[PDB]
């Protein structure tokens, strides 16, 4: 039941950690969005983030792995 | 320990609105 809305509001959010836009998050983004909120991850602790959402294993989160997990939180 | 869900409510509410 993943309505339009709840896409745009899904993808505007991957849209804040996708700092450059090129459709990839990565783990310097998830550094960057963490240390903004006062966190101070590991290298390896964000590629533990990613590699739990990262269907494909590329290393990277796209945006139909974000709205996978987004879909899944859901149910 | 921090999950990219969690971290997701915490920089855009309205979609973790929707999850829960
Ligand atoms: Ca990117
Ligand atoms: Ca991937």
């Amino acid at each position: 039941q993943l309505t339009e809305e709840q896409i745009a509001e899904f993808k505007e959010a991957f849209s804040l950690f996708d700092k450059d836009g090129d459709g990839t998050i990565t783990t310097k983004e998830l550094g960057t969005v963490m240390r903004s909120l006062g966190q101070n991850p590991t290298e390896a602790e964000l590629q533990d983030m990613i590699n739990e959402v990262d269907a494909d294993g590329n290393g990277t989160i796209d945006f139909p792995e974000f709205l996978t997990m987004m879909a899944r939180k859901m149910k | 320990n921090l999950s990219l869900f969690d971290l997701t409510t915490l920089i855009h509410p309205r979609s973790a609105a929707i999850a829960s």
